[PDB]
């Protein structure tokens, strides 16, 4: 879909992860966005979560464990996006 | 450390190997 | 259209969302805003008056979400003054008891811009505002 | 010391070559056993080097060196004049499947084919492969036994395909071996809670699932149970526990398990512990639960060595 | 002298060179306790000298030297054939876990998300993951305890990244330390006052949050509150206590705390306390309250010994 | 101050590491 950046942004849930990317040579600024659902997942799969407790978003802020499994997700997608 | 540290170091490997072998087993 | 100048009590134990409340609030043209980290500050701060709008986490320590609300109601001066009810789950039992304590509206975490607009567009149309 | 500790040893003394060239004739199992071993060496004195060298000396006059290399040996003999090792491991792996718990092994080849089940268990002990398929589910169990009645052999590669995928997955499970998640995991934690906290997360786990709490119930030792354990047992018991602990912790007890107590004691000491539990005051309950947690630990600790049967 | 103290100054007296090679084989904590010990030295008298290089070279033969370098040897050997410190310092963290207050460490993962609480707690203690599970909410306590009934394992890379956080977190908090800013430390300054200001104090604190001024109340010691305290410790109190400010103290005491003290006391020296409470004049408050608190000095040094319990 | 002072000087700094370990342990 495409659409201006403010209605972009008015659909976007929150709290929300966003990632600033730069796609080199060309210029400016990309977003990768992750939802809170996506990232309590992937915790919850690397960290031997069952899967049948689902957390909640109480809207707080990420935890620096939480931080670093977003790190290692985006590396990926990265990766991915540039391969 | 006398002479038996330089004889025991001129054992065969394969010697040391099934010492090794026997010495887990017996734990 | 709702007066811009109406005072909105934000109540939630996290900082970081009280703020993107105020934010988001700030965007649809709200900039009288004030933040209550949990039940009993929002009450005393209540007690002082001069408030329009409240929005206010469900789970809160000391206090709960129902228990302000039921709070509020039961105060004369304030049982009239409407209440937003933002949680991170949406059990069926809890929405019913805010409908019966006389929730204003209900917002489920995580949410939009769009829907936040939405629910203030249709608590301000109920209220005639 | 044990053997891997003298072997360790024994290795670090000999030189980072000659140790190289002893991995060289090790298996890997043995190989990652003694460097996770070497990794965690701090020191070694001066008995536990000439004690080790001496029994090296006489552990390679006990079987007197010699032993080339059987596989190499054999290789050249056969090439000269013209299983082994993997037959070794295919046995060891049938071990490996035996040592296990059956509902481990059960739980790993549950959703394997009924053919591939039944294969596994045919090379199997009795009493292992009786205990794997009484965890499996009727019509499963059922097919699993009427393969085996109508085995008709395997041949060698696909046995030994079958013994490298078992073993890769093994290898995978060493790996993880999973720290303990189950519910004795929390029985152990739930016990060491207070009564408030202990019974409030009992509670909740059973408002969750019944069958959950009633599994972390059955895996703990809230006390109370003693009642349901043998007399000889409590007899055992009652000669590590201190009377004044035993006064104490009893007030709080049920009369049930307060005349099981007073059956095992000596009829002159029921009647003292009688008298004291019924001119002694009231007692806090903070000291009747710490002393019910110190004779928990004492069953534990009879428990482990044997002397008491739970 | 300490073993941090003779390491000091063994590597004060080996050179600049030989302490620099030293510290290439410690860990960074036991380098950095040594540098903040080395920093404070002012002195090395002959014996402080002599006594540490004698205790150092019994040490070296009380291990006899070698241990070559575990990591480098094992690599070495492995590379020429073909965890370790990585699981020694997961199996530290794990103890670092378990020594903390359950307070402190719940407070440190009461953020975390339940599955990274339920994976920390599998790996701890049972007594302090249930000490820590006792200190969250309901819901989120509760679902921490069926997410750890639930435990499938960890991968090894995921816990080490969980391990390296926590022990960031960990020295972070190393480096603050946290001076002790709790009711508890405003308590032994309001125990200090005089009554005027110690009371205004308390009661203005009230005024502004009740439940904080009972919780100073609760954690400190003004006298009037040793009726509470066991008839064994206020027996061995007497015996550090003079008459004379036994006498003094008692004149200001409440009726309850004095029949409390009396009834402690041997029969006569019981009578006599009260013939001079009965014939002594008016005493000033301020020698009362000087009395008291002398009195409240010997009963935390008795506490502090473990001779009283408060 | 003898000769103990440089004969100490001469051992390997592991020594000397597992002596500060040992004796920082037994604190």
């Amino acid at each position: 879909r495409i659409q201006p950046y403010h209605e972009f942004a008015r659909n976007l849930p929150v709290p929300t992860n966003l990632n600033l990317i730069h796609l080199k040579p060309l210029r400016g600024t990309g977003l990768v966005v992750f939802s809170p659902s996506l990232v309590f997942i992937a915790v919850d799969n690397l960290f031997g979560g069952d899967g049948r407790f689902p957390t909640k978003v109480e809207g707080r802020e990420f935890t620096h464990t939480e931080q670093r499994v977003i790190n290692r997700m985006l590396k990926l997608a990265l990766e991915g996006y540039s391969d | 450390m006398s002479q038996r540290i330089r004889e025991m170091s001129d054992n065969d490997p394969r010697v040391v190997a099934l010492v090794i072998r026997q010495w887990m087993s017996n734990d | 259209m709702a007066d811009k100048e109406l005072k909105f009590l934000v109540v939630d134990k996290f900082s970081t969302m009280r703020r993107i409340v105020r934010n988001l609030l700030k965007e649809l043209g709200f900039n009288n805003v004030e933040e209550a980290e949990d039940g009993v500050d929002a009450l005393n701060k209540l007690q002082a008056g001069g408030f329009g709008f409240i929005i206010s986490d469900w789970n809160m320590p000391n206090m709960d979400g129902l228990e302000l609300l039921k709070t509020i109601r039961a105060d004369s001066a304030m049982s009239a003054l409407p209440v937003l009810m933002v949680t991170a789950e949406a059990k069926k039992e809890n929405i019913i008891a805010a409908a019966q304590a006389g929730a204003s509206g209900w917002v489920v975490k995580p949410f939009t811009a769009a829907t936040l607009e939405e629910k203030l567009n249709k608590i301000f149309e109920k209220l005639g505002m | 010391l044990s053997g891997t500790d003298k072997s360790v040893i024994l290795l670090m003394t000999i030189g980072e070559d000659r140790a190289a060239e002893v991995f060289k004739h090790l298996s890997t199992r043995e190989v990652q056993a003694l460097s996770t071993a070497m990794a965690n060496v701090r020191q070694i004195s001066n008995k536990q080097l000439t004690d080790v060298l001496s029994e090296f000396e006489q552990e390679a006059e006990q079987f007197a060196a010699l032993n080339i290399n059987a596989n190499e040996y054999l290789r050249s003999v056969l090439v000269k004049a013209l299983d082994i090792l993997e037959t070794r491991d295919t046995t060891s792996g049938i071990e490996t499947l035996n040592f296990m718990e059956p509902q481990s092994a059960a739980d790993l080849i549950r959703d394997e084919h009924p053919q591939i089940i039944a294969t596994i268990l045919v090379h199997l002990k009795r009493s292992q492969a009786a205990d794997i398929l009484a965890l499996f589910d009727e019509r499963l169990r059922h097919d699993v036994m009427l393969r085996i009645a109508t085995f008709g052999g395997v041949q060698p590669a696909a046995l030994a395909e079958l013994t490298e995928v078992l073993n890769g997955l093994l290898d995978g499970q060493n790996l993880k071996r999973s720290k303990m998640g189950g519910v004795r995991t929390a029985a152990e934690i739930i016990n060491l809670m207070k009564t408030q906290q202990e019974e409030a997360v009992i509670t909740a786990v059973r408002e969750f699932d019944g069958e959950l709490a009633q599994k972390i119930i059955d895996e703990m030792f809230l006390f109370e149970n003693l009642v349901d354990v043998d007399d000889r047992s409590i007899q055992r018991l009652l000669q590590e526990v201190d009377s004044e602990s035993l006064l104490i912790a009893l007030k709080g007890a049920e009369p049930p398990l307060r005349e099981k107590f007073l059956r095992n004691m000596s009829q002159r000491a029921a009647d003292i512990l009688r008298d004291d539990l019924a001119n002694r005051g009231p007692v806090r309950l903070s000291q009747v639960e710490n002393e019910q947690k110190a004779i928990l630990l004492i069953v534990r600790r009879l428990a482990e060595t044997g002397e008491m049967v739970i």
